[PDB]
């Protein structure tokens, strides 16, 4: 009713003011202070940048165009729009999974991992991560390669005020793959190994002082770094590849639904990447 | 030692009876200097590790740091840029000073020698002028009388007076039951004062070669010692938290500087040119700035990730830089 | 005028340099050798050789940087040794019965606690080195001095449920040997908050694989440390 | 033995000395600061355009 829209106006204005704040805390705080500027830091604020950028353009936007349930702006607009939206979740979701790649160099192979880490080599990793966002989002939404030749959707590209999305199978297959599936298998391996060195650690230390006092800990932290990753976006990506089959029907509020679930995501990150002492320290320093 | 039992009572009887007013109630009228705000003017960047010791050069322009890295690098304040950066023999150095003629940097540390180095050389940028050997200990603080004279402090518990050209000890300082973690040269040159281990500063005379005056002060390690620029007035710094000022013709304490929050210690101390100021680092990551004359602190310098190891204020007084163990050099004015 | 130029080119090749050289010295690892006089400081140094002492062995393609000092009981100098990869400490373990006044191991057992409750080398791991151990058995084997006329805790003691041996020893001298690691081991305990591990070895001199267990000990140590950043452990 | 001797030497040697009263030497302190405080570039903020640094 008329309430349920305010409503829902109120929850998205909490939420894109959430995701604002949070993330540029986070990136203050790393560019004020030398001490935070780390290697891994440099993705943590690739990361951070990223979802910002989500949640300044995507989100707001994406708000009131579910809000009005039509899209004031140009055609031109839209694309812009989809792109950016694409870019910001593709550079997101791989900063994740770069993040748990030098975190898997870092315990895997302790003592090549400071000298194959440096600040130009961090530097590449982010350039080529925002590079292959990029290509992924603007080179085929610009140029058009996303559109579908279905009439519902024909109909959506002609008149201005309708910014759907509609898509090909193969793009729409080649987008989920590269943006969530790959950096899902990798990250997957790649903590499974940081599980078992921290278990067997774990083990070697209950060998070395058992009949002293001194995985709870470990699972509970990749708990809380993989299931806030996977809860948020694997439904929407199982729904894309879904309806794009379209064996099984999917409505469109399902689709808006875990698509907001999973830009959400932006928000809940630095509550998972950014709980060391430092970050806690610079955070209480910033604010009172 | 029963005589130097009566000794040490019928000194510290004279020092007693010598106390007539504390430094306080005279200097009460005194307005304070009120609150000051000093900010990081430029940051120094490029060391690898921890910086220990440091000197200012003459010039007011141009500083010697030291690292664990091995490298000794001077910097052009003004302009940010690093002039030299003369690699070292023995990677963990304690200390560095920078010669009044500008041609010369001594370095030392757990190597038990002191390397002097010659910046004038053009067929080598930088080469070992000498290596000055005899010490049985770390070199704590070496200080330069003149381009051809040397005073270090070693943990043999003892400070020597070296000669550049010959090359040997020309005098040697005993007495202190501990290791020498400081030394200060006073402005004429002809004394100078180096704390101990021991609990106790100690006065030297140069040409004479014998201790003149002992201050006794807290009972914690001294590891900071500066002349007040009268030259006849130094302060300490201790592992307690307690920051003393001992004048020597009073032969005793005037002053302490010490807070109830302050519970870590002190690392450097130094005066500014007018003697106002106690800048005085400490091993908590800030350092603060006493009012020497009142002992109320005056302003609180903050920005270290690390403990602050070195500290000096230049020449003409336009500045102060503070070398912590987070590898930067900050600039302060 | 022409000086900024001469300046900025100095300060350019200069930075290079110090890039080469921070490559080279963040991939070198250091360790401080610290222990006991007359305690096989210098054989185990000797071993893995194969004012201050610094020798410089490589293991795996992997380059250790080691240091030994040499000068009494007060020790300032050792806050220069913070951010270490390790303290490798050795003690005589046969030497329960001597002077070194005070017995020998209560001195080392005194300047482990010492070391290990120092401020400064906090978030630093030791790595133990029970040295002498074939002294010790011929000693504890041999009727002689008994652990428990020098040690009083050592009658009430009892063989650990672990009870890992070597292929073949004597119950008394595994008794002997594990009562004087879990010395060491219950001082390292308590202190400790999972920062920092202490990492017993018993070798002798005719062992030469100690470069082996310094280089799993120095793995262990800073697997450990990334692990407990990342919260993980 | 020989060690208590130079150290009851040294004590001596440190005894006889003339110290003034600690009100002349607190006035010589506060008399050179009061002359030196107008040259002081720490004490007071010295302008921005004599600033070296700034
Ligand atoms: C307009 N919403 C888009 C539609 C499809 C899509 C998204 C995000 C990442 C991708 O790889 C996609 O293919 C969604 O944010």
């Amino acid at each position: 009713d008329e309430v349920w829209v305010v409503g829902m106006g109120i929850v998205m204005s909490l939420i894109v003011l959430a995701i604002v704040f949070g993330n540029v805390l986070v990136i203050t705080a790393i560019a004020k202070f030398e001490r935070l500027q780390t290697v891994t830091n440099y993705f943590i604020t690739s990361l951070a940048c990223a979802d910002l950028v989500m949640g300044l353009a995507v989100v707001p936007f994406g708000a009131a165009h579910i809000l009005t349930k039509t899209w004031t702006f140009g055609n031109f607009w839209c694309e812009f729009w989809t792109s950016i939206d694409v870019l910001c979740v593709t550079a997101s979701i791989e900063t994740l999974c770069v993040i748990a790649v030098d975190r898997y160099f870092a315990i895997t192979s302790p003592f090549k991992y400071q000298s194959l880490l440096t600040k130009n080599k961090a530097r590449v990793i982010i350039l080529m991560v925002w590079i292959v966002s990029g290509l992924t989002s603007f080179l085929p939404i610009q140029m058009h390669w996303y559109r579908a030749t279905h009439q519902e959707a024909i109909n959506c590209y002609a008149e201005e005020t309708c910014c759907d999305f509609f898509t090909n199978q193969a793009y729409a297959i080649a987008s989920s793959i590269v943006s969530f599936y790959v950096p899902l298998v990798i990250m997957v391996f790649v903590y499974s190994r940081v599980f078992q060195e921290a278990k067997r650690q774990l083990q070697k230390i209950d060998k070395s002082e058992g009949r002293f006092h001194v995985e709870h800990k470990a699972l509970k932290t990749l708990g809380i770094i993989m299931g806030t990753f996977t809860l948020c976006w694997l439904p929407f990506f199982i729904v894309n590849i879904v309806h794009v089959i379209q064996d099984n029907l999917i409505r469109k509020e399902v689709y808006i639904l875990l698509n907001w679930i999973g830009y959400v995501n932006s928000g809940f990150n630095p509550l998972i990447y950014c709980r060391s002492p430092d970050f806690r320290i610079a955070f209480q320093e910033l604010l009172c | 030692r029963q005589e130097a039992e009566q000794l040490k009572n019928q000194i510290r009887d004279a020092r007693k009876a010598c106390a007539d007013a504390t430094l306080s109630q005279i200097t009460n009228n005194i307005d304070p200097v009120g609150r000051i705000q000093m900010r990081t003017r430029r940051t120094l960047r490029g060391h690898l590790a921890k910086i220990y010791a440091m000197h200012w050069g003459t010039d007011s322009r141009l500083l010697v740091s030291a690292s664990q890295d091995g490298k000794l690098i001077i910097w052009d304040s003004y302009t940010t840029n690093k002039v030299h950066a003369i690699p070292l023999r023995s990677s963990w150095v304690m200390t560095c000073a920078y010669a009044p003629s500008g041609n010369y940097v001594a370095c030392g540390g757990l190597d038990n020698i002191c390397s002097i180095y010659n910046l004038k050389t053009r067929e080598g940028n930088v080469r070992v002028s000498r290596e000055l050997a005899g010490h049985t200990g770390y070199l704590s603080c070496c200080r330069f009388l003149d381009d051809n004279q040397i005073v270090t402090s070693s943990g043999d518990t003892t400070c020597a007076l070296w000669d550049i050209e010959t090359g040997q000890q020309t005098t040697t300082f005993t007495g202190h039951t501990g290791d020498v973690m400081s030394l200060s040269l006073a402005p004429d040159t002809r004394l100078f004062v180096s704390g101990a281990c021991d609990a106790s500063a100690k006065l030297w005379d140069v040409r004479e070669g014998m201790c003149r005056q002992t201050f006794t002060g807290h009972e914690s390690d001294i590891n900071a010692i500066c002349f007040f620029p009268n030259g006849n007035a130094f302060a300490t710094g201790s592992d307690d938290a307690t920051c003393r000022l001992f004048d020597l013709r009073a032969d005793q304490e005037l002053m302490t500087y010490s807070h109830d929050n302050i519970i870590c210690g002190i690392t450097s101390v130094s005066f500014s040119k007018s003697g106002r100021l106690l800048l005085a680092g400490y091993d908590d990551f800030n350092c603060n700035v006493w009012d020497a004359l009142k002992a109320d602190r005056a302003g609180v310098l903050a920005g270290h990730d690390n403990r602050v190891s070195c500290l000096g204020v230049t020449d003409d007084g336009m500045a102060v830089a503070t070398g912590s163990w987070d590898s930067f050099l900050k600039i302060w004015n | 005028r022409n000086e900024e130029k001469a300046q900025r080119e100095a300060n350019k090749k200069i930075e290079k340099q110090l890039q080469k050289d921070k490559q080279v010295y963040r991939a070198t690892h250091r360790l401080l050798l610290l222990g006991a006089g007359e305690s096989g400081k210098s054989t185990i140094v000797k071993q893995m050789r194969i004012g201050i002492f610094e020798t410089k062995f490589q293991v795996d393609k992997v380059n250790f940087h080691m240091f030994d000092v040499g000068r009494d009981e007060r020790r300032k100098w050792i806050q220069c040794f913070n951010d270490v990869t390790a303290i490798i400490f050795v003690v005589a373990s046969s030497s329960y019965n001597m002077v070194i006044q005070t017995n020998r191991l209560q001195e080392a057992l005194n300047l482990f606690k010492s070391i290990w409750n120092n401020r400064w080398l906090r978030t630093i791991s030791v790595i133990l080195f029970l040295n002498k151990q074939d002294l010790l058995a011929e000693k504890v084997l041999a009727g002689k001095s008994k652990i428990e006329d020098y040690f009083p805790e050592f009658a009430r003691y009892t063989t650990p449920e672990d009870a890992t041996p070597e292929p073949g020893e004597d119950p008394r001298v595994t008794r002997a040997k594990y009562f004087i690691r879990d010395e060491f081991l219950r001082i390292s305990t308590a202190s400790g908050d999972g920062r920092h591990y202490c990492y017993p070895h018993f070798t002798c001199a005719v062992d030469t694989e100690n470069i082996r267990r310094v280089f799993n000990d120095c793995r262990d140590i800073i697997q450990r440390m990334h692990l407990r950043q990342y919260e993980l452990l | 033995i020989a060690q208590a001797r130079k150290l009851v030497e040294q004590l001596k040697m440190e005894a006889n000395i003339d110290r003034i009263k600690v009100s002349k030497a607190a006035a010589d302190l506060m008399a050179y600061c009061e002359a030196h405080a107008k040259e002081d570039p720490l004490l007071t903020p010295v302008p921005a355009s004599e600033n070296p640094f700034r």
